[PDB]
């Protein structure tokens, strides 16, 4: 099989700490909203996270 | 001429055999068992239903992040 190279990769990954993750944590999630369920559809709809990396 | 028995002072204690201090008794007993018993069941629902709003809230955490 294929599988994309070392680019689209080495993003910028939030490193912080998991509490400090899970201090807001509720916050968060309840007004984004955009990119999130359209992500999950690309992969609880869609398998094979390959297709889904953008 | 000095021999014992006295003129007087005498008794005597009893042969008697008695001590009924009752005590709460007849249908006063199972009265106080009954109504605490329901009282530390009045103790929950108010803590176990409150433990299970926080349970959700915790599981709130969980679902709201991990996209």
């Amino acid at each position: 099989v294929e599988l994309p190279s070392l680019e689209d990769l080495k993003v910028q990954e939030v490193k912080v700490s998991s509490s400090v993750l899970k201090a807001a944590a509720h916050h968060y999630g309840a007004q984004c909203d955009k990119p999130n369920k359209e992500f999950m559809l690309c992969r609880w709809e869609e398998k094979d996270p390959r297709r889904c990396l953008e | 001429k000095q021999d014992m028995p006295p003129v007087g002072g005498y008794g005597p204690i009893d042969y008697k055999r008695n001590l009924p201090r009752r005590g709460l008794s007849g249908y006063s007993m199972f009265a106080v068992g009954i109504g605490a018993l329901l009282f530390g069941y009045w103790s929950m629902m108010k803590w176990n239903r409150e433990r299970r709003r926080l349970q959700i809230e915790d599981f709130e955490a969980r679902i709201a992040l991990m996209p």
